[PDB]
C-alpha cells in the first residue's frame, strides 16, 4: 500500500483492463470455426494473457487507479515490501552480465595488444581465444577488484596521452 | 509518466551540459587542434586536412548545444 | 663527436611535446641527425595520427626513456 | 607436488602445478589465484568457509538423523528458526541477531587483523596477557586455544594429511549444504526425508522427475506418457 | 595404402590431406573439410564414434523388427520409445539425466584422450595406467579390447577398413531406415519382405510419397 | 579450409553469430517463459 499504490490483486482497474483484453480477444475468437488454426492460435493468446495477468498478481505488484502496475524503486522500501526482485535484483543481474562484458572486452584487449599487428587480431578475431575468454569470466568482479588492489586496472597518467591545455 | 519525463528532462540538461562544457574546456587547445586559442572563438574549420576538421571551435559547440538546449525546453 | 648526440638508435622513447599527438606516448627511434638540426630525433609510431603519417621529428629536450 | 588432477589430460595451470598447497587439485579454470596473495586470501576463504559448511551440515544432519531414528524431538533446519522464535523463553530475533553479529564481528576482526599482517595478535599487554598464543603460525591455521589438544603438534606429512582430510571434508561439506538448500527448495522436505525417499524409489524419486529442478522436463513426460 | 588406391571416383585426383593411410580413405572431400591434422582427427573420432553408434542402433533396429515378423511381441522401431516408457520402471526425465550422467565420465575420457593422447591411462582411473590407453586417434583398445586380434598391424589395419566400410553402410542404412518409414510408414523388415515379395511393383515409387501424383494420369 | 576458417574468424561473420546466439536465446526464454516482467521463481 505504500505510495497509494493498491496492490493487483485487490485493485480495482486491473480487473477492468484484464475483462477489456478477454473481451475483445473472444470478439475475435468467435469469428472464426474451433477446428482451425487461427482459433487455436488466438486461444493461446487468451491463454497467455489469463496466465500474465495471474502472474502479475500474487507477487507483490502494485497499481494506481489506472490498473498498470508499478515498480517499487528505492532499496530497502522494497526489501521490506517484498519489492527487490522488480529492480533491485535485476540491476545487479545486468550488473553481473555488463561486467562480464566488459572484463572479457578487457581481457581480448590486454591479450591481442602484446602480439604483432593488434589491429588485425582486432578485426580478424581469434575465435579460440574469444571463446576461452568467454567461458572464463564467470568470476569478474573477483578478478577487476583484484587488478584494482594490484594496480593493473588503471594506467598511470603520465604513459596516458593528454590533449594540450 | 512524471518520472520517465523528469529523466528525459536530466537527460537533455546532462547532454547540453556536456556539449557546452566540451566546448568550454577545450576551447583554447584539444588534440586535432592544439592551437584553438591562437584562431580566437568563432572561426569555421581548418579545412579537411587531418581527416577534417569542420565545427571544432567553441562557437559551433553552442551552436549545437542551441539546438541541444531548444529540445530540452 | 663523443657518442652520440641523441639516444640510441632502436630504443624506445616518450614524447614530452604537448602539442604532439603522441604527447605521453612511445615510439622507436629510427635515426638522429648528428649534424645539429633542431629536431634531430626521428620517431616512427605504431599508431597513425589524423593525418595518417607515423614518423616525426623531435628534439633532445622532448624525448625520455618510457617509464615503467 | 600435487595431490592429484580433477580434470585428466588437462593442463594444470602453473601457479598451481609446483604449488605444495594442502588439499589442491589444479581446479583454477578461471586463474583467479594467480598471484600469491590473492591465493592466500581464497585460501583463508575457503578454509572459513569450509568450516562454516561443516560445521552447518554436522548440526543438519546429526540432530535430523536423530529425529529420524527417534532419540530427539529437534525440528528440521528450515522450520528451527521460526519455532525457536516463538519459544515461550524466546530471546527475540533482532537481538540475537545483533548480539552473535557482533561477536563475529570481534572473531573476524581479529581474523582480517592477523591475516594483513601475520603474527600481529601478539603484541603484548593486549588481550588479558592471553595474547601471546594468539599468534598464528600458517594462513588460516591459528593454532593456540584453537588446537588445544595438540593434535597439529606432530610430524609434517601428517599435518599436511590433516589439512588434506579437513579440506575435502570441507569441500565435500560446501556441496552437502548448497544441495541442502538446492533440495528443500524443490522438493520441500528434509534431506533425511530426501534420502529415504531416493533409498525407497531410485528412479521416481530424483532432481529430475519434478519440474522445479528442470523446467519443461514434466512437459516432456506427459508428452511421452500421451 | 596410398598412391594407387581406388579412389571415390575413378580418374579423381586426391587431396594432398588425404594420402590414404587412414581407413576408409577414398580421398572424397569436395568441401575440403579435415585440412588441418588437429580437424582431421577430430573428424576422423567423429566419424567413428558415428559409425560405431550406427551400427549398433541399426543392428538393434533390425533384430527387433525380425524378432516381431517372426512373432516376438515388439514394436516398430520409430515410435518404440513410447511404450518403452510405458512399460519401463524408470519414468522419463530421471532416464535421460541418467544417460547423460554415466555418459558424460566416458565422453570427457574420450575428448581429453583425443585433445591429449596417451593421458587416460595414468592410474588416475582406479589405478590403470596400461589400459585406457589410445593405441590410435580412435582407437583406444587396451579394455576395449579385450582379446587381442589387434596386435598385427595388418589384422590391425583390415580391421579398421571393414569397420569403417560396415559403419558407413550403416549411416546409410539409418538415413534409408527413416525415409522408407516416413514413405511407408512400415517395418524395415516389412519394406524387405515387401520388394522381395513383388520386386517389379513394390519399389519407392509406389509409396505414393517421395514420387508426387498431381494428375494421376 | 583455414583461409574460410579466417574468413569466419572476421568481425561481421562472429558479430552475426553473436547476433543469432543472443535473439535466440531471447525469443526462446521468452516463448518459454511468457511475458516475463516480475522476478518471481
Ligand atoms: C541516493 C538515492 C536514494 C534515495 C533518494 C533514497 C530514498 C529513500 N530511501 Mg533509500 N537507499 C538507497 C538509495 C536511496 N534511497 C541505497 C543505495 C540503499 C542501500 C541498498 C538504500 C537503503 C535504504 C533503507 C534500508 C531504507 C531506505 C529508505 C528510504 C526512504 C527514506 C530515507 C530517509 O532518510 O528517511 C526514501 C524513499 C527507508 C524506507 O523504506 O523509508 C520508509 C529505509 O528503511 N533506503
Ligand atoms: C532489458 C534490460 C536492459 C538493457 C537492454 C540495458 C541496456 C543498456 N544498459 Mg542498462 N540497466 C538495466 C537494464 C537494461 N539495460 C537495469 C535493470 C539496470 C539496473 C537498475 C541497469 C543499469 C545500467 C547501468 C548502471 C549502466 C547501464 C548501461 C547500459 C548500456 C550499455 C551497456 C554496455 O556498455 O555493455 C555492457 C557493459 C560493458 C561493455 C562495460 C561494463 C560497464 C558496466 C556498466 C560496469 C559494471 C560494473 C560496475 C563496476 C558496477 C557499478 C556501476 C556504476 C554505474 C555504479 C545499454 C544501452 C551503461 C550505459 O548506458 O553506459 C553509458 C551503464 O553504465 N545499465
Ligand atoms: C568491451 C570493450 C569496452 C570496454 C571495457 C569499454 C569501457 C568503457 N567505455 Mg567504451 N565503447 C566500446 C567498448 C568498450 N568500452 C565500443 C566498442 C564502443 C563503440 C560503440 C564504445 C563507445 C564508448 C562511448 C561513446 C563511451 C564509452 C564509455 C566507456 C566507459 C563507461 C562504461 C560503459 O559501459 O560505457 C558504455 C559503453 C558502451 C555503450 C559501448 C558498448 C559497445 C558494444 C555494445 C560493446 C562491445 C563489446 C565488445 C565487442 C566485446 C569484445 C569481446 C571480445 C572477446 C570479442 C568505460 C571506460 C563512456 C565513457 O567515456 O565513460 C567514462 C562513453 O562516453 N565507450
Ligand atoms: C567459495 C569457496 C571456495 C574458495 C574460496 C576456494 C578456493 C580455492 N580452492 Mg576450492 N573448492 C570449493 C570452494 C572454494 N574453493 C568447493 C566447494 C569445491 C568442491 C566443488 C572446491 C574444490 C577444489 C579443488 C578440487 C581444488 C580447489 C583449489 C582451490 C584454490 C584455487 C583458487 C580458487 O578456487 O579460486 C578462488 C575461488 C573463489 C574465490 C570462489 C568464487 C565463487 C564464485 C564467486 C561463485 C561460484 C558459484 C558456483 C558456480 C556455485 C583456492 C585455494 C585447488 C587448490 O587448492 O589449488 C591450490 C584444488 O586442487 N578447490
Ligand atoms: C570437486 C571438483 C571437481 C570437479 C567439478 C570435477 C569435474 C570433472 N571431473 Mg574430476 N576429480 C576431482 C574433482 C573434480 N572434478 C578430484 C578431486 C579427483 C581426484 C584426483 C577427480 C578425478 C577425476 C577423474 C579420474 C576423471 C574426472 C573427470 C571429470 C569430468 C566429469 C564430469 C562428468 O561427466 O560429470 C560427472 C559424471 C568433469 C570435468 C573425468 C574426465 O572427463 O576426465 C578425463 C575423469 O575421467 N575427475
Ligand atoms: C532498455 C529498456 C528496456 C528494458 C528495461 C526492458 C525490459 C523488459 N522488456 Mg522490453 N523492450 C525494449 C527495451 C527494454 N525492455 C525495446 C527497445 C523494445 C522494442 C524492441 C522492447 C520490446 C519488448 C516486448 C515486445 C516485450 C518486452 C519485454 C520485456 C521484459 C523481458 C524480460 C525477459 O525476457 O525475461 C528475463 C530474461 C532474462 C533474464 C534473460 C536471461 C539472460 C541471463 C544472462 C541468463 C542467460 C541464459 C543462460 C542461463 C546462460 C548460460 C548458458 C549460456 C552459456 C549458453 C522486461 C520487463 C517482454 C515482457 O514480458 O514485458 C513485460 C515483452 O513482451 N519488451
Ligand atoms: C549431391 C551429390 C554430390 C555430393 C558432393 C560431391 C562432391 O564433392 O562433388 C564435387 C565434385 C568433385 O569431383 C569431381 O569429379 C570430376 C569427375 S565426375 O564429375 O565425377 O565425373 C573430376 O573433375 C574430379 O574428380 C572432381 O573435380 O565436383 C564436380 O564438379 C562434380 C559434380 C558436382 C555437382 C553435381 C551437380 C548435380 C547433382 C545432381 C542434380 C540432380
Ligand atoms: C539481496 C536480495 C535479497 C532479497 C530477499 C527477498 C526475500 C523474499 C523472497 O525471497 O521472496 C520473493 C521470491 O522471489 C523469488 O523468486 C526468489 C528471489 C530470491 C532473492 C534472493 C536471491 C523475492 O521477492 P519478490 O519476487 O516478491 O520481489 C518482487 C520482484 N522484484
Ligand atoms: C557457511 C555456510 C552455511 C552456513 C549456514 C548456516 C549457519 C545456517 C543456519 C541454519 O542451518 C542452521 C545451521 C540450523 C537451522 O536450524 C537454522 C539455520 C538458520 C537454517 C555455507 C558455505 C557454503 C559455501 C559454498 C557452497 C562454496 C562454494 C564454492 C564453489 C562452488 C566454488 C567454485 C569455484 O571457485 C572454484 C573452486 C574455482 C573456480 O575456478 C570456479 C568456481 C566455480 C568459481
Ligand atoms: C548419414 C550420416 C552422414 C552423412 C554425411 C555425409 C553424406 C557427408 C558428406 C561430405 O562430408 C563429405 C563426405 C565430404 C565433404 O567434402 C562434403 C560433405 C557433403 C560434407 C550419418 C548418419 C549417422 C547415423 C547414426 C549415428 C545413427 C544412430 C542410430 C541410433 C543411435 C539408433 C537409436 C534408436 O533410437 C532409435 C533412433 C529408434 C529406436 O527405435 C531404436 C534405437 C536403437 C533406440
Ligand atoms: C533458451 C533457454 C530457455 C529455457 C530452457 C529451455 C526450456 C525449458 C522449459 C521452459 C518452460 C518450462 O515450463 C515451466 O514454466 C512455464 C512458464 O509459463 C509454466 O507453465 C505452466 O504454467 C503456465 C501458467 O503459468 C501454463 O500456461 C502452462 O501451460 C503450464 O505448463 C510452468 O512453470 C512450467 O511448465
Amino acid at each position: 500500500d505504500v505510495a497509494g499504490l493498491t496492490p493487483c490483486s485487490e485493485s480495482k482497474a486491473y480487473n477492468k483492463l484484464e475483462r477489456k483484453e478477454l473481451k475483445t480477444l473472444e470478439k475475435r475468437l468467435k469469428k472464426y470455426e474451433p477446428g482451425s488454426a487461427p482459433y487455436l492460435a488466438l486461444q493461446a493468446t487468451k491463454e497467455r494473457t489469463q496466465n500474465r495477468f495471474k502472474n502479475y498478481a500474487k507477487a507483490g505488484l502494485l497499481c494506481g487507479n489506472d490498473g498498470l502496475p508499478h515498480l517499487i524503486s528505492d532499496p530497502g522500501l522494497a526489501l521490506r515490501f517484498n519489492h527487490a526482485g522488480e529492480v533491485f535484483i535485476p540491476t545487479f543481474g545486468f550488473l553481473y552480465v555488463a561486467g562480464y562484458i566488459g572484463h572479457v572486452g578487457r581481457q581480448y584487449i590486454i591479450k591481442s595488444k602484446e602480439d604483432a599487428k593488434p589491429t588485425d587480431k582486432e578485426i580478424i578475431l581469434d575465435v579460440p581465444l574469444a571463446l576461452q575468454l568467454a567461458f572464463q569470466g564467470w568470476a569478474w568482479p573477483l578478478a577487476a577488484i583484484q587488478e584494482l588492489r594490484n594496480g593493473s586496472l588503471l594506467e598511470k597518467d603520465e604513459n596516458i596521452t593528454v590533449s594540450p591545455r | 509518466g512524471d518520472f520517465l519525463v523528469h529523466h528525459a528532462i536530466a537527460l537533455g540538461l546532462h547532454t547540453t551540459t556536456l556539449i557546452l562544457v566540451k566546448g568550454a574546456l577545450d576551447a583554447r587547445g584539444s588534440k586535432l587542434m592544439p592551437d584553438k586559442k591562437d584562431f580566437g572563438y568563432s572561426f569555421p574549420c581548418d579545412g579537411p586536412g587531418r581527416g577534417g576538421t569542420c565545427d571544432i571551435s567553441a562557437y559551433d559547440a553552442f551552436y549545437l548545444a542551441v539546438f541541444w538546449m531548444l529540445n530540452t525546453i | 663527436k663523443k657518442k652520440e648526440v641523441g639516444p640510441k638508435r632502436g630504443s624506445l622513447v616518450k614524447v614530452l611535446r604537448p602539442e604532439s599527438y603522441w604527447y605521453n606516448q612511445v615510439g622507436k627511434v629510427v635515426s638522429v641527425d648528428q649534424s645539429g638540426i633542431r629536431y634531430p630525433v626521428v620517431v616512427r609510431f605504431e599508431n597513425q595520427n589524423y593525418a595518417g603519417v607515423s614518423t616525426n621529428n623531435y628534439a633532445l629536450d622532448e624525448v625520455t626513456d618510457p617509464p615503467a | 607436488n600435487m595431490n592429484g588432477n580433477w580434470l585428466p589430460g588437462s593442463q594444470t595451470p602453473a601457479h598451481l602445478k609446483d604449488l605444495k598447497m594442502a588439499g589442491n587439485f589444479g581446479f583454477d579454470p578461471l586463474n583467479l589465484g594467480a598471484e600469491p596473495e590473492a591465493l592466500r586470501w581464497y585460501q583463508q576463504a575457503e578454509l572459513v568457509h569450509s568450516r562454516t559448511a561443516m560445521m552447518a551440515v554436522a548440526g543438519i544432519l546429526i540432530p535430523g538423523l536423530f529425529t529420524k531414528l527417534g532419540a530427539l524431538n529437534v525440528p528440521q533446519w528450515y522450520e528451527a528458526g521460526k519455532v525457536y522464535i516463538e519459544g515461550e523463553g524466546a530471546i527475540p530475533f533482532g537481538t540475537l541477531l545483533m548480539s552473535t553479529l557482533f561477536s563475529y564481528a570481534f572473531v573476524e576482526g581479529k581474523r582480517w587483523q592477523d591475516f594483513r599482517n601475520p603474527g600481529s595478535q601478539a603484541e603484548p599487554g593486549t588481550f588479558f596477557g592471553l595474547e601471546g598464543m594468539f599468534k598464528g603460525t600458517d594462513n588460516g591455521y591459528p593454532g593456540g586455544i584453537f588446537d588445544p589438544l595438540g593434535y597439529s603438534k606432530t610430524s609434517p606429512e601428517k599435518l599436511d594429511e590433516l589439512k588434506l582430510k579437513e579440506i575435502k571434508n570441507g569441500r565435500l561439506a560446501m556441496v552437502a549444504f548448497l544441495g541442502f538448500a538446492g533440495q528443500y527448495s524443490a522438493t520441500g522436505k528434509g534431506p533425511i526425508d530426501n534420502l529415504a525417499d531416493h533409498l525407497a524409489d531410485p528412479w521416481h524419486n530424483t532432481f529430475a522427475e519434478n519440474g522445479v529442478s528442470v523446467p519443461g522436463l514434466s512437459a516432456v513426460e506427459q508428452a511421452a506418457a500421451s | 595404402a596410398g598412391a594407387d588406391r581406388p579412389l571415390w571416383s575413378p580418374g579423381s585426383q586426391p587431396p594432398a590431406w588425404l594420402d590414404g593411410s587412414l581407413a576408409g580413405d577414398y580421398g572424397f572431400d569436395p568441401l575440403h573439410l579435415s585440412e588441418e591434422p588437429e580437424m582431421r582427427k577430430w573428424m576422423v573420432q567423429a566419424e567413428l564414434v558415428h559409425a560405431r553408434w550406427a551400427m549398433l542402433g541399426v543392428a538393434g533396429i533390425l533384430f527387433t523388427s525380425i524378432a516381431a515378423k517372426n512373432g516376438a511381441p515388439f514394436p516398430d522401431w520409430y515410435d518404440a520409445g513410447k511404450e518403452a516408457i510405458k512399460t519401463s520402471p524408470a519414468p522419463l526425465g530421471s532416464l535421460i539425466f541418467t544417460e547423460l550422467l554415466l555418459f558424460g565420465w566416458v565422453e570427457t575420457k574420450r575428448l581429453y584422450d583425443l585433445r591429449n593422447p596417451g593421458s587416460q591411462g595414468d592410474g588416475s582411473f582406479l589405478g590403470i595406467t596400461d589400459g585406457l590407453k589410445g593405441k590410435e586417434n580412435g582407437y583406444p583398445g587396451g579394455l576395449f579390447d579385450p582379446m587381442g586380434m589387434s596386435k598385427n598391424e595388418a589384422s590391425f589395419k583390415e580391421a579398421k577398413v571393414k569397420e569403417i566400410k560396415n559403419g558407413r553402410l550403416a549411416m546409410l542404412a539409418f538415413v534409408g531406415f527413416i525415409a522408407q518409414h516416413h514413405a511407408t510408414h512400415k517395418s524395415p523388415i516389412d519394406n524387405l519382405v515387401d520388394h522381395v515379395a513383388d520386386p517389379f511393383h513394390v519399389t519407392f515409387a509406389t509409396n505414393g510419397v517421395s514420387v508426387p501424383h498431381f494428375t494421376e494420369f | 579450409m583455414k583461409d574460410f576458417t579466417t574468413y569466419l574468424s572476421t568481425a561481421p561473420v562472429v558479430g552475426l553469430g553473436w547476433a543469432i546466439f543472443t535473439s535466440g536465446l531471447l525469443i526462446e526464454i521468452n516463448r518459454f517463459f511468457p511475458d516475463p516482467l516480475v522476478f518471481s521463481f
